[PDB]
């Protein structure tokens, strides 16, 4: 079915992307590559995914290396400096070598590779087609879930001051 | 042979362009008529204009009330400018360019609102007939049906 | 200030250039009676005096040890509404005339008989030709650009070297 | 208006003289009504 | 060839009867200049608002919600307004109404291109018209409802800035 | 053979009824000496800026921006108090529209050199309203009259506004002879 | 055939599509007069300058050289202070950065900008040399539009760029 | 060159040297100088015609 | 008064230069007298004809940039 009934379905969504209901009413689709979207797509919510797990167990778990902030946003300003940036740097090699060095839209497809497949399945979970169909599924409808989440939890924590089980219990309102 | 003011460069001995388009008569909401490649009012006609101003409009009210909003004890906040928003590592430069510094209303005493019109940047709206009338009015309001009535009336 | 010269708004001699200015203009009107017409112009005379020594003691002028205003023309900016602006204004009008009258020129050659043209000016295509100067830089350089400014050499008449 | 005598005003000299008074009345009613310009006003 | 509605001016050329209230009436040919697709969608859009107002100055007038006196006090109508934006009421209102009148805007432009009809939303979670003429008779409904309130809300508002009683307490007060 | 509009005065050439507002009306014989696409071209201008500027003379007294620089209701007061800024971006702006909206025919001697450039036709019409054949000469006749009428107008307002320093509506309501 | 930056306009004759920063923008045709290949090395030098320049208008700011760390933060100030040996040490290093330039510009036949430095081969890939080939255009007109910016900002305020941002001074 | 033609002088004494003529008539006969060209510009004589040899007389 | 008069030294010496060039280079031949150069240095003129040719030799240019020299030293 489509999302929007209103309007037609986008003719560069043919459904054969996992989570495909038919749902770019701006037309982002029209303009550029799909599987520059899927890439991002997918890359936004891994970042999420991470992120939503980083800000439920930072809340509770601080290493005794660091010393904890008040909130786990807050965690980010204690951290030194160089750590941020070794972080930053390591996460930019990866961003190297799992690309090919090819991290432009006019190269990194350019072999025919598949949008968000960077051939990190070392567990196994990858052998069986229909189960691959339905995890492909799960995990671009737990990404689009994580970023709104992210942005749930990160606005809330920087606006209440309180990190987000602290926040679910002892609720406060605006007054 | 050459009228004054024709505009015709072959008519002045002013160096032709040969190269004259068609006039296409497809039209753009918020542009302009007039030559252009193909595949250019399909990507870029008025769904297109009228989609980015839509998104546009829904973007600036986010950015039209920046800042780090802060609950205090009783639940109120206290809204602050993203101008102390402090980073950890960037050396010397702990105060960043921000969202505020691309839109900087406070700067220019600007009341921003989510329709751009605020509360101390209201549009001021005053009556210029000062509470009186067209004709037969005594005390300060002499209209010009006054003054052509009284020039007959002397 | 500038080259050891002071504003004209502070210095002794501009205000006594301006009070031996208003003296004379009114030794001769004291020969005068109030309210005869060479009175009121002579009254008129003091107010511009007047007038222009206010103005000229407040613009930043910078005045020599004569009590006259001295102009600074080395490029730099406090000054620049010396000679540069100005200057720049000559630029915008010179450039113009000669562009438009370039353009006649090149009307005038496509005429049956130029130099017809040449005394009897063609009044509609010569307003139409002033009218074209307004962008005159980017119009003469297009010109320039595209070989229909400069000719070259082999087209031109040379005399036996 | 008679084509010969708009071509007799259309010779160099009368049109000369007439847009060079036209010039200079420019001049003088500048000077007249913005008098003692000796710089450009900062 | 006449107007059915004023019998003595011709029929505009830009209706035809399919929509739903044409009585062929637009004596000043504004539908000459627009297109009636734009006019037949701000024209719901209007109505539609203007009965969600009529309804909520009925309601506001009848009852509040729990915790709304407290902020707001003893002010009514339009009143509201600047102090539900010193709240965060109406920030929410028209962040939400903005990302709907996005979408919005889209519908608009896709019908000006004539793949959809004007204030076609499709939005019938119920089901009411299965059957056309039903559907047809909700149409007129909607359409002169939409009318009627859009008077009606014009009226309740100027006779707040009148006497500031309120569309209630105006009739059950003189 | 004679001008409808004066009566006593032939015909002029090239006017013949094709043109908005055509009445014959050409006294000193500008048509005869100037071609009649820059001319309307002109006209239209003058016209449209006038209406803008009819418009901002009435509107400007009863409606204001916030802030002090913006709250003179006489408008030859607005043009002295606005921000120098904003009014220098006006200049540049409306020196950038003329430079693209004229297509870098600007001048007496290349604009119309496209044979299907029209008088007045910069193709503006951003909502589309002139989509109806039968209404366009009525619409372009509106149009050069409501300029007509706003040109003679806006000189009337301000020239009264230099005579009586008064804004225009509550010089009409606070008038002073002369 | 019309220029694709400016619709109305003819396309320029003297530019095509090869070269790495075309978008058919030339109105003044300075293609039809001047030598095209010239052009292009100036355009790709004055932008390389203008990237390495509106880099280092910016870092002092984030962190100084342990030997200039009393130098100030404003750009224009910190020109002055700077000793004649230091810059004529920079201006040697120019030289001779220049003496392969001069060889390559006025006695070789290479490609615009091509002064042999590779060393990372990230050009090899047909793709992302071309990708790469606009890129280093498109940043280096972003940056001397930049530094444009940027220096007349400093004249106006004194201060850095960040600095200037930071405490909102926007008007002169 | 023919009858007609705009021909360019290349006599380096001449007055109209590098300017542009029109050929009036090309004498057959065993002439030095038998292409009369003739000028739009006036020498300081007062002559706009004159005649030329077939090396002094090229074709635009 | 120094800046002006250094702007006329200018102006009369650049007018000096202006004769004195003029006169070199044009004393083989020019436009109205493409032969001078078979009549020498010095010579009265060319006749009346072609318009008049008075004052045409380099030395006639030498007698002209005198007066602006002795203009120039004063
Ligand atoms: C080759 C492997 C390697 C090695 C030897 C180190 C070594 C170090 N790391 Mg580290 N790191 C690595 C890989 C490595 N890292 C990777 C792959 C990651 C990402 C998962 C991290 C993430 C990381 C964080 C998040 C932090 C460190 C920190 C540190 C420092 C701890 C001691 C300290 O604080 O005193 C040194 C104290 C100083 C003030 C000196 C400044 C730090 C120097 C300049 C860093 C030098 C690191 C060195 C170049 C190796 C980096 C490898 C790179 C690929 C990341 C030490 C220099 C901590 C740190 O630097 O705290 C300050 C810190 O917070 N690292
Ligand atoms: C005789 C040689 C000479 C020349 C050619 C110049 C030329 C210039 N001077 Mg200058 N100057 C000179 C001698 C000279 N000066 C001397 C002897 C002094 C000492 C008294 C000065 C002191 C001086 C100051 C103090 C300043 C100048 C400035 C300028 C520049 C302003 C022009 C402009 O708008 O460009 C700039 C605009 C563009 C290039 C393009 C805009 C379009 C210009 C390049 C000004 C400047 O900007 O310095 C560079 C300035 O502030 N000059
Ligand atoms: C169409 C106008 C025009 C143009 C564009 C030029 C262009 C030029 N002249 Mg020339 N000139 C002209 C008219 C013009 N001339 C006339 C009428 C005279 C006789 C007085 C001269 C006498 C003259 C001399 C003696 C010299 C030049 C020089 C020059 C060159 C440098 C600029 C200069 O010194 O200007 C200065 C111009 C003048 C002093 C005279 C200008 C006279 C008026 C103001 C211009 C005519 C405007 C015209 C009436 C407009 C009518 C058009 C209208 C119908 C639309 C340049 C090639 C100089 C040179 O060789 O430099 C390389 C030089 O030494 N010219
Ligand atoms: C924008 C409108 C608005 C505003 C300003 C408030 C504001 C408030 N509500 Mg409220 N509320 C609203 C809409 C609103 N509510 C709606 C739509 C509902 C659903 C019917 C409720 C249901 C509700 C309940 C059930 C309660 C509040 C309560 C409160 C107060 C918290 C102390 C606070 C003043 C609490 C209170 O003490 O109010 C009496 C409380 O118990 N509200
Ligand atoms: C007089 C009221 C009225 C009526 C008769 C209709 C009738 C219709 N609407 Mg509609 N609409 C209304 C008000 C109304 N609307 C308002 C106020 C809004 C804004 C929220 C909308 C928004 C809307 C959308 C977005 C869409 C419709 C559509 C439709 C059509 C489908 C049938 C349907 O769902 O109607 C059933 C309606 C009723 C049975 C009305 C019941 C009235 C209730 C009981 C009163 C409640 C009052 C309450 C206290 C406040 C039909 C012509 C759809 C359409 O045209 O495409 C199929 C469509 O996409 N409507
Ligand atoms: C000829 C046109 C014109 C000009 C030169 C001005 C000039 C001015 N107006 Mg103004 N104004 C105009 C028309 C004009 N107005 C019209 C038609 C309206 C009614 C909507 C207004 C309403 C208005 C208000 C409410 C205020 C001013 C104010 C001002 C002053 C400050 C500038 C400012 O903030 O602009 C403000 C300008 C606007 C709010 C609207 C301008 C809309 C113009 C006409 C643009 C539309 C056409 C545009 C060129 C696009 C066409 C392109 C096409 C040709 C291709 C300044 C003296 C302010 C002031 O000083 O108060 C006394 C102020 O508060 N104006
Ligand atoms: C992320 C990219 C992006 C954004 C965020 C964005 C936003 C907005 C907004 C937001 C408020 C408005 C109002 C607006 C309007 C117009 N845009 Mg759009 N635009 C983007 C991309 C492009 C490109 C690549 C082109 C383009 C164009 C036009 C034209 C054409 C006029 C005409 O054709 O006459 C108009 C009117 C085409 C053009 O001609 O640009 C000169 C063109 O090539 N746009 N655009
Ligand atoms: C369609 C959609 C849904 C829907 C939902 C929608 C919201 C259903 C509701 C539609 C409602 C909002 C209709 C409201 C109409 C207002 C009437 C015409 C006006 C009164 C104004 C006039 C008489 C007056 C006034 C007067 C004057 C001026 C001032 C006063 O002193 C006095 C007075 C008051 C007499 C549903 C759930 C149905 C399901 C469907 O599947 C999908
Ligand atoms: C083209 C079209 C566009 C449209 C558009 C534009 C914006 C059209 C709207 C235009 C406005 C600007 C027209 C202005 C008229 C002003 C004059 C008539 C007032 C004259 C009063 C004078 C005569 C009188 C006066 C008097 C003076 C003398 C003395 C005083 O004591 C009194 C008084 C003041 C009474 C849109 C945007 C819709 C898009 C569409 O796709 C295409
Ligand atoms: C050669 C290549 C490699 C190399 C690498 C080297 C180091 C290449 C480095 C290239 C670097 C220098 C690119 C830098 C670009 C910065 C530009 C785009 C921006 C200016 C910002 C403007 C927009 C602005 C600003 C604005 C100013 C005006 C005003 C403010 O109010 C606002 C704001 C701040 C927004 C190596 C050596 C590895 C080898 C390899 O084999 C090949
Ligand atoms: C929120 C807010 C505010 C506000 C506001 C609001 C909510 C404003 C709302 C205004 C509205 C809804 C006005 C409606 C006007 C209707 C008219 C004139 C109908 C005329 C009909 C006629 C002439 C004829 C009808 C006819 C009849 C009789 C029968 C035949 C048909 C026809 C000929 C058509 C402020 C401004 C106070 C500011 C405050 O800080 C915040
Ligand atoms: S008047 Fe002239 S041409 Fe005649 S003889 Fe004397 S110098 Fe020669």
């Amino acid at each position: 079915d489509n999302a929007m009934p209103f309007l037609e379905g986008p003719p560069k969504l043919d459904g054969s992307l996992a989570g495909d209901v038919g749902f770019d009413p701006v037309g982002f689709s029209n303009y550029f590559d799909i599987r520059w979207l899927r890439e991002a797509e997918l890359k936004h919510g891994r970042v999420c995914m991470l992120g939503v797990t980083g800000l439920l167990v930072q809340e509770a778990i601080c290493l005794p290396q660091f010393a904890n902030g008040k909130t786990p946003v807050d965690d980010f300003f204690v951290v030194p400096a160089a750590g941020l940036w070794q972080v930053f740097f390591t996460i930019g090699a990866v961003e190297f070598f799992s690309n090919g060095f090819k991290l432009t839209p006019g190269d990194m497809f350019s072999e025919g590779r598949e949008a968000g497949d960077l051939g990190f399945d070392p567990l196994g979970c990858g052998k069986n087609p229909d189960a691959l169909a339905r995890r492909r599924l799960v995990e671009v409808k737990n990404g689009r879930l994580a970023m709104i989440a992210f942005g749930g939890m990160l606005h809330q924590q920087l606006l209440t001051g309180q990190g987000t089980l602290e926040q679910l219990a002892n609720f406060k309102a605006i007054n | 042979a050459a009228v004054g003011f024709s505009g015709v460069p072959s008519q002045f001995g002013r160096p032709e362009s040969g190269v004259y388009p068609a006039e296409p008569s497809e039209q753009t909401f918020l542009g302009m008529r007039g030559p252009r490649a193909p595949g250019h009012r399909e990507n870029f006609g008025g769904k297109h204009t009228a989609t980015m101003l839509a998104i546009a409009a829904l973007l600036w009210q986010p950015v039209s009330e920046a800042g780090m909003y802060r609950m205090q004890g009783d639940g109120s906040l206290t809204k602050t400018s993203f101008n102390e928003f402090e980073v950890p590592g960037f050396g010397n430069a702990k105060k960043v360019p921000t969202i505020e510094s691309l839109f900087p209303f406070s700067s220019k005493g600007f009341d921003a609102s989510p329709v751009l019109f605020g509360k101390n940047s209201m549009i001021v709206v005053e009556d210029p007939r000062d509470g009186c009338g067209a004709y037969a009015n005594s005390g300060s309001c002499h209209t010009f049906l006054d003054e052509i009535g009284d020039a007959l009336k002397a | 200030d500038v080259a050891g010269l002071t504003p004209c708004g502070e210095s002794k001699e501009f205000a006594r250039r301006l009070d031996g200015s208003v003296k004379k203009l009114q030794t001769r009107l004291k020969k005068y009676e109030a309210g005869t017409p060479p009175a009121l112009a002579l009254q008129k005379q003091i107010d511009k005096t007047k007038n222009r020594f206010d103005r000229y003691g407040k613009a930043g002028l910078l005045c020599g040890t004569d009590g006259l205003p001295h102009l600074i023309a080395d490029g730099r900016w406090s000054h620049s509404g010396e000679f540069v602006i100005p200057g720049l204004f000559f630029l915008y009008v010179a450039g113009w005339i000669g562009w438009v009258g370039r353009s006649y020129v090149l009307f005038a050659r496509t005429a049956d008989k130029p130099t017809e043209k040449e005394i009897i000016i063609d009044v509609p295509v010569a307003l139409s030709f002033v009218s074209t100067g307004f962008i005159w830089p980017f119009s003469a350089f297009k010109e320039f650009t595209s070989g229909n400014l400069i000719v070259p050499a082999d087209e031109i008449t040379v005399s036996p070297r | 208006m008679d084509s010969n005598f708009l071509k007799y005003l259309s010779t160099a000299p009368v049109l000369f003289t007439v847009w060079l008074s036209f010039t200079a009345s420019f001049i003088i009613e500048a000077n007249r009504f913005f008098p003692d310009m000796l710089y450009f006003p900062m | 060839a006449m107007s059915d509605s004023v019998p003595f001016l011709k029929q505009p050329e830009a209706l035809d009867g399919s929509m739903a209230g044409d009585v062929g009436f637009d004596p000043l040919g504004f539908s000459s200049i627009g297109d009636i697709n734009f006019l037949r969608e701000a024209e719901l859009k209007h109505g539609r608002i203007a009965m969600l107002a009529a309804a909520g100055s009925i309601a506001q007038d009848i009852f509040t919600f729990p915790g709304v006196s407290k902020v707001v006090g003893t002010a009514k109508m339009t009143g509201v307004h600047d102090i539900l934006v010193k709240q965060g009421a109406m920030g929410q209102l028209l962040l939400w109404l903005s990302f709907l009148e996005v979408f919005g805007t889209i519908a608009l432009l896709e019908t000006l291109d004539g793949k959809r009809a004007p204030g076609d939303f499709k939005f019938d979670p119920l089901n009411f018209s299965k059957n056309p003429e039903t559907f047809k008779r909700y149409q007129l409904a909607e359409i002169k409802n939409g009318r009627l309130a859009m008077m009606g809300v014009g009226g309740m508002v100027h006779g707040y800035f009148i006497t500031g009683k309120g569309p209630l307490e105006l009739l059950g007060n003189f | 053979a004679k001008s409808k509009a004066v009566p006593f005065l032939s015909q002029p050439e090239a006017l013949d009824g094709s043109m908005a507002g055509d009445v014959g009306f050409d006294p000193f014989g500008f048509s005869s000496n100037f071609d009649l696409k820059w001319l309307r071209e002109a006209e239209l201008k003058h016209g449209r800026i006038c209406m803008l500027a009819a418009t901002g003379c009435l509107v400007q007294e009863v409606v204001h921006l916030p802030g002090e620089a913006f709250s003179q209701k006489m408008a030859l007061n607005a043009w002295a108090a606005a921000p120098r800024g904003g009014m220098i971006s006006i200049l540049v702006a409306i020196g950038l529209i003329e430079l693209i909206s004229n297509r870098f025919a600007l001048t007496a001697t290349d604009m119309f050199a496209n044979p299907n450039r029209v008088p007045g036709d910069l193709g503006f019409d951003p909502l589309s309203l002139g989509g109806n054949g039968a209404n366009r000469a009525r619409m372009e006749l509106a149009e050069i009259t409501h300029g007509r009428a706003a040109m003679m107008g806006f000189s009337g307002m301000v020239h009264q506004m230099l005579v009586s320093k008064q804004a225009p509506i509550e010089q009409l309501m606070h008038f002073k002879a002369v | 055939e019309m220029s694709e930056a400016i619709p109305f306009l003819p396309k320029p004759a003297n530019i095509d599509a090869s070269m790495p920063g075309y978008s058919g923008f030339d109105p003044l045709g300075f293609s039809d007069y001047y030598n095209v290949k010239w052009m292009q090395e100036a355009e790709i030098k004055h932008g390389r300058i203008c990237m390495l320049a509106a880099l280092g208008m910016m870092f002092p700011e984030f962190g100084t050289l342990p030997q200039f760390s009393s130098f100030s933060t404003n750009p224009l100030e910190a020109f002055y202070q700077v000793g004649p040996a230091g810059w004529g040490q920079i201006l040697l290093f120019i030289g001779v950065l220049e003496s392969f330039s001069y060889e390559k510009v006025f006695y070789g036949d290479s490609a615009p900008g091509d002064l042999g430095f590779d060393p990372l081969r990230m050009s090899s890939n047909a793709a992302s040399a071309k990708h790469y080939a606009r890129a280093e255009v498109m940043n280096g007109r972003l940056a001397m539009i930049g530094f444009s910016g940027m220096l007349h900002h400093a004249i106006l305020t004194k201060q850095g760029p960040i600095t200037q941002i930071v405490e909102q001074n926007f008007v002169p | 060159v023919k009858r007609g033609s705009k021909v360019r002088i290349l006599r380096k004494e001449s007055y109209w040297y590098q300017d542009i003529g029109t050929v009036a008539t090309i004498d057959t006969s065993g002439i030095r100088y038998p292409v009369v060209v003739r000028f739009e510009k006036v020498s300081y004589s007062g002559v706009n015609t004159n005649n030329f040899s077939l090396d002094e007389v090229v074709e635009v | 008064g120094d800046f002006l008069i250094h702007h006329a030294i200018a102006l009369a010496l650049h007018t000096t230069t202006l004769i004195l060039v003029k006169g070199a280079l044009d004393a083989r031949g020019s436009k109205l007298m493409p032969d001078k150069k078979d009549f020498g240095y010095s010579f009265p003129c060319d006749g009346p004809g072609r318009g008049g040719t008075c004052d045409i030799s380099a030395w006639d240019a030498f007698y002209l940039s005198m007066f602006w020299m002795l203009n120039t030293i004063g």
